RNA sequence: CACCAACUUCCUAAACUUAAAUUGGGUUAAUCUAUAACUUUAUAGAUGCAACACUGUUAGUAUGAGUAACAAGAAUUCCAAU
């Protein structure tokens, strides 16, 4: 009719082109990563030296699961896995513009499907010439710690030792009660209570005839960006870009999170030892190891620990 | 009321002052009845002061058309149109021959709220005061701190 | 909990007015290339549908009747053929229904 | 100037048409039947020469006037606005046929003649730009080609991206002002006339008149612009959505006078297309594809 | 009890000068006593305001309401009555100028309850009228623009006068 | 906090949802076109091909037999799936049905609905969705595109 | 070294000097009758003679509210069916 239609990629699509279809896209995507995959022989920006008061920037990475780790001293400690997927810095913006004193980078990773994208991402896309990533990131980057748009990152920006930061949504666990969500002591079950189990008490003072804002009722729990600091890197598997990162990280399994260097006052300073803008292997100053390990990790295949 | 009501400005015909006054009632009508005892007033006003008035405003059609009637009524046509019909029912004629003359002399305007005591078309013969009048002009017309 | 004011139907208007009440319109209709009646895109059209259920159900009443039981389904192959048709070689051995009308052109 | 060439251009058209009208007296009507699949039977009395095919289309519904572009007359593709001559049978081709051959080409024709309009109002009135034609190419060519003769002083300036950018904005306008196409068929001897200044039109309607055993010959009106038409066409432009000029090569063989082939891509909004999927289609077009 | 959307269908116009604009014709259908509530009706005739009628015979298809199917009747009959009785010449040529839903005349009934009380039940009616106008929708609503925003404010300032002064 | 719970929850608790299933499942290894509340259909559709995979088993097997009975109440197909059934699937590895949905019910219930049918069966093919030729338009300018680029390649 | 500020007072036209149980006075809406008038009027005679309020009575319609609540085991060859 003479109305506004719906309509998707495949509607319209035949048999053969269906397939040709979904084989053309992902032989551009190859294309158009390898392009990216040197960043030093492609006009990169000059490469201030660090000096202090510096901070870098940070990747984006999915969480794979957990797993044990132990350590010389023979303590177990639990370790989630963090796997860096197609982490491309896509905007610059200046200090004055981001509204910042710091500048800010954009960082995006996991690379997704470009079908069911609005035209307005295509489009700043196609002109950063790589494929569309899930999760748009700003980080506050110094001036001297600018890198150059597309540059792809890589889990060689970390290393064994510094303790790293990583934040992102939490589970959604729904609406929920008030004891549930804010562990409310509640009612007990028997002796009488009439209907009165899981209930808030009273929700503020008579006289007020109000209830102060912030109060604490019920509603949806969960699904709210937190972050969790101080999180040291035990381990960096560099074939497969996976960061091993003590305790718990936020999120459910294969969620993309925001890692970063820590901001506590203890680990102020501990960028100058690594990689002041990031690590380029193209550039192939030296080749790292498959497995990178702390010096109190016990790594897999050495003697078993004792305690002499 | 004034909220609940409509209003306008003062305003006169066709400027009846400025050149001519011309008499803005065009046309009065009654009708009376010849044995009934509430127009008996009225044709008393017709017996002796109907002729006074005639001659005195010849600019105002009288018609008086006495028929078979219980209400007597009198019906202004004013020059701009306007229509206005007022109830005579058993009135002496001293009521009659005032209420008359108040016909006369108003014209067919509205009687609704007058916003404005007054009208002019040039209020201003010094020119409307504008936030520029009375502000001294500087050399070259530099603004502040303008270098130049 | 009791009201305590009648609510004035200009409220009472605000609310059963508000966009959220009201019936979102379908994008989703189109024109089905066969019979011309309306169907949405990520369904059937009934119109088609309802000739192959109405033959669907022919079929099984003639089932039934030779059948005649219960507990009497064939664990041999099931076919359908219409007047003017006769089994091949590579049918032998496979239950046959019997239909009186032609082949169906939606039928092969 | 060319602003008096298409002045002159619409009247005789319009005189064209009023004698045609004023040709035919009193209402005689017609018998066409409903040939399609769906909607079988049905029998329309129609105006003789006044009736078109989108009249037969509003009585059965709103969705045949919709979604119809190509009508088939006793087997022969006719314009939707085209009116009707005689009895016949009516079968009404919309994109998504089993066998669209015709409505493809009348698409294909038609996105070519709105690039031709806009080719030669977009130019500066100082420079002149005459239309030679428009090879006829397959679809699978990947876009349709209009060949524009320029100016010797622009022999030596190509468009630049902003310039190809420029031209869209022009055909897309004329998209969005929804100009119904009108299909008239004229006699050799008007045609001429109309198109008497350009040598290659006037050849063009030559070779037309010449084939046919008559000399009648088929013009179409786009809003102001007018031009021959070698096949029926789109009943309006706003039927194209997704409108593209990919680029324009110089014809090598050129030595004798300059010719630049404008090459675009167009989608109608019945089989739109995503964004990546338009921008391969786009930049095949960019290709020079020559004609078979 | 009043029936006058009955009688609107059969004024007559007199004729037209010969180059007068062509009058659109209009129909007058509704049905009454229709067991449904008049506000639950309301919600199906507002949504076909302002369309075809085939394009508000497709949307209302596929509504799970029971209205739907009641109003697409009267929508087929008014597009009956439209081609044979009031010279419509096409059927695809017609769009819902009006459409709304009005209250019938209703049941009393005693709806049982809990201690030997009681409610007074309503069995409710209601009624549903349809205006059908010859020509294509009139094209929807466009939003102002932002520089018709400003034109109005700058407008607005231009019509201050000096107030409670000569 | 029904993450990760594949089940739906239908008819009186647990048990009750396996034995509705039972006779969904029943009617349609018996018909072998059998219409549901989507609902229940897709519930069901799972149950559905893990049939054929005990009928693949084999008649033999002692745990293809035994759960051939709890999920065939009614006892004269279990000779049919084996003999029948299970040799027209053993070819595929997978899609042993077809489900689509047919438009809402017309009971003043207003459900959702479904057909669930085995492949290959004898009744009347169902009106399938049909995407267009390679001659349309948008079609024909990809073939255009693919030839280009396989002679590139 | 003053201005603003209340019908206090003045001024053009007028007016003739202070919450409520109670107390005196002059008129009026509606209807009937007498006698008239004759598009709805007059002088008299009369009376079931004037309602924003009694958890007033009767009828109608709102609000709460399209809310609380109400109901039919599955498939088919199908509702005096398997
Ligand atoms: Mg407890
Ligand atoms: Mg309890
Ligand atoms: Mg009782
Ligand atoms: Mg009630
Ligand atoms: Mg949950
Ligand atoms: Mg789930
Ligand atoms: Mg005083
Ligand atoms: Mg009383
Ligand atoms: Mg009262
Ligand atoms: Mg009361
Ligand atoms: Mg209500
Ligand atoms: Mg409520
Ligand atoms: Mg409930
Ligand atoms: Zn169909």
């Amino acid at each position: 009719l003479h109305s506004k239609s719906s309509t998707w990629w495949d509607e319209h699509l035949s048999e053969e082109n269906l397939s040709f279809v979904k084989q053309l896209v992902s032989d551009e995507n190859k294309t158009q990563l390898t392009s990216k995959l040197n960043p030093l022989k492609d006009e990169p920006w000059p490469l201030h030296p660090w000096e202090p008061g510096s901070f870098r920037v940070g990747l984006i990475a999915l969480k794979l699961g957990m797993m044990p780790l132990w350590t010389k001293d023979g303590q177990k400690h639990a370790v989630t896995l963090l796997q860096v997927q197609d982490c491309h810095v896509l905007k610059y913006t200046p200090k004055e513009d981001h509204n910042g004193k710091i500048a800010a980078l954009t960082v995006g990773g996991k690379t997704v499907s470009r079908f069911y994208k609005p035209d307005s991402r295509l489009e700043f896309y196609r002109d950063l010439g790589l494929p569309p990533k899930q999760i748009h990131k700003i980080f506050h980057v110094t001036d001297n710690a600018v890198i150059k748009p597309g540059t792809p990152l890589y889990a060689a920006h970390f290393r064994p030792g510094q303790y790293v930061d990583v934040t992102a949504k939490t589970i959604g666990k729904g609406f929920q009660g008030v004891m549930k969500r804010w562990g409310f002591k509640g009612q007990p079950a028997s002796h009488g209570q009439t209907k009165t189990h899981r209930r808030p008490g009273a929700i503020s003072t008579g006289d007020i005839a109000r209830v102060w804002p912030g109060t604490k009722m019920p509603g949806r729990m969960g699904n709210q960006n937190r972050t969790v600091y101080g999180l040291k890197v035990w381990r960096v598997n560099t074939k497969h870009n996976i960061i091993y990162v003590n305790g718990s990280v936020p999120g459910h399994k294969n969620c993309l999170v925001k890692i970063k260097d820590s901001t506590l006052p203890a680990y102020k300073d501990s960028c100058k030892n690594l990689p002041f803008p990031t690590y380029f292997p193209d550039g192939d100053e030296e080749e790292l190891p498959e497995d990178l390990f702390d010096e109190s990790v016990w790594q897999p295949s050495e003697p078993s620990i004792t305690f002499a | 009321t004034g909220r609940g009501t409509s209003s306008r400005f003062l305003t006169s015909v066709l400027h009846n002052g400025l050149g001519r006054y011309v008499q803005q009632l065009q046309r009065l009508s009654l009708s009376l009845s010849r044995d009934a005892p509430s127009s008996r007033g009225a044709r008393e006003f017709v017996e002796r002061e109907v002729t006074d008035f005639a001659r005195r405003n010849p600019g105002v059609v009288v018609y008086v058309n006495p028929r078979p009637c219980a209400m007597p009524r009198i019906v202004a046509e004013y020059l701009n149109g306007a229509v206005r019909e007022e109830n005579v029912n058993s009135k002496s004629v001293e009521e009659i021959k005032s209420l008359v003359q108040k016909l006369a002399d108003q014209s067919g305007l509205d009687v609704i709220r007058i916003r404005k005591p007054f009208h002019t078309d040039n209020p201003s013969i010094q020119g409307q005061w504008h936030p520029f009048t009375n502000k001294r002009t500087a050399l070259h017309g530099l603004r502040p701190r303008e270098l130049r | 909990a009791a009201p305590k004011n009648r609510r004035t139907i200009e409220v009472n208007r605000c609310r059963r007015r508000n966009p959220q009440k009201l019936i979102k319109i379908k994008n989703n209709i189109d024109i089905c290339p066969e019979c011309g009646h309306l169907k949405q895109k990520h369904v059937l059209c009934g119109y088609c549908y309802e000739k192959v259920r109405q033959e669907t159900t022919k079929i099984r009443q003639q089932i039934g009747a030779q059948e005649g039981g219960p507990f009497r389904a064939p664990s041999v192959e099931t076919m359908v053929l219409y007047t003017g048709e006769k089994p091949s070689e590579k049918d032998q051995g496979k239950r046959i229904v019997e239909r009186n009308i032609k082949r169906p052109s939606w039928f092969t | 100037s060319p602003t008096e060439l298409t002045e002159m251009r619409n009247d005789l058209f319009n005189r064209e048409k009023s004698r045609q009208l004023s040709l035919t007296p009193r209402t005689e009507k017609i018998e066409v039947k409903h040939v399609g699949k769906t909607d079988p039977g049905t029998v329309f009395v129609m105006n003789k020469n006044i009736s078109t095919p989108y009249s037969c289309a509003m009585h059965l519904s709103e969705w045949y006037c919709s979604k119809s572009i190509l009508a088939l007359v006793d087997g022969q593709p006719w314009d939707m606005y085209k009116p009707l001559t005689k009895s016949c049978e009516i079968k009404f081709l919309t994109f998504k046929d089993p066998d669209p051959k015709e409505v493809n080409k009348a698409y294909w024709r038609s996105c070519a003649m709105m690039l031709g309009c806009v080719i030669e109002r977009a130019f500066k009135d100082d420079y002149v730009v005459s239309l030679v034609r428009a090879p006829e190419v397959p679809v699978i060519a990947g876009a349709f080609c209009y060949d524009v003769t320029l100016d010797k002083r622009l022999d030596e300036w190509m468009p630049t991206k902003e310039n190809l950018r420029s031209f869209t904005k022009d055909a897309h306008a004329l998209i969005y002002r929804d100009l119904p196409f009108e299909t008239l068929d004229v006699d050799a001897r008007v045609a001429l006339e109309i198109f008497q200044h350009n040598k290659y039109k006037v050849d063009f309607i030559e070779e037309k008149a010449s084939q046919n055993p008559e000399r009648i010959v088929k013009l179409h009106r786009i809003g102001d612009f007018i031009d021959v038409s070698e096949g029926p066409l789109i009943p309006r432009t706003s039927v194209c959505f997704q409108y593209e000029v990919s680029a324009v090569h110089n014809l090598n063989p050129s030595q004798p006078n300059l010719i630049r082939r404008f090459q675009g891509l167009s989608l109608p909004t019945h089989l739109r297309a995503q964004f990546t999927i338009w921008d391969k289609l786009v930049e095949r077009s960019r290709k020079m594809v020559t004609e078979d | 009890i009043s029936r006058k959307w009955e009688k609107k269908n059969k004024i007559v116009y007199p004729p037209q000068l010969p180059g007068e604009p062509r009058r659109p014709a209009e129909i007058y259908h509704c049905r009454r006593q229709i067991k449904y509530s008049k506000d639950k009706m309301w919600y199906l005739a507002k949504m076909i305001r302002g369309m075809s009628i085939d394009q508000a015979l497709a949307q209302l298809e596929f509504n799970d309401k029971k209205g739907a199917q009641i109003i697409k009747e009267v929508l087929l009959e008014a597009q009956d009555m439209a081609v044979r009785d009031h010279n419509v010449e096409f059927r695809s040529n017609l769009h819902i100028a009006e459409s709304t839903s009005g209250r019938g005349q209703c049941l009393k009934r005693i709806r049982y309850h809990g201690r030997g009380r009681f409610g007074i039940m309503e069995k409710v009616y209601c009624h549903y009228f349809v205006k059908l106008v010859e020509g294509p929708p009139p094209p929807p609503e466009v939003p102002k623009t932002a520089v018709d925003h400003a034109k109005d404010y700058i407008q607005q300032l231009r019509s201050r006068t000096i107030i409670h002064t000569l | 906090i029904s993450h990760g719970r594949v089940y739906r929850r239908l008819g009186l608790g647990p048990e009750s949802r396996i034995h509705l299933l039972r006779n969904l499942l029943t009617g349609l290894v018996r018909h072998e076109r059998i219409e549901a509340t989507w609902a229940r259909a897709d519930e069901m559709r799972g149950y559905a091909e893990k049939l054929i995979d005990y009928g693949k088993l084999g008649d033999t097997n002692e745990r293809a037999m035994r759960m051939a009975d709890f999920w065939l109440t009614e006892k004269d197909l279990i000779p049919k799936l084996f003999k029948v059934l299970a040799p027209r699937f053993q070819g595929q590895n997978g899609n042993y049905t077809r489900m689509l949905q047919i438009p809402n019910r017309k009971e003043q219930d207003r459900a959702k609905m479904a057909v669930i049918e085995y492949k290959g069966n004898y009744l009347p093919p169902l009106p399938l969705p049909h995407r267009d030729s390679n001659l349309t338009l948008l079609n024909q300018l990809l073939l255009g595109l693919q030839q280009d680029l396989h002679h590139n390649q």
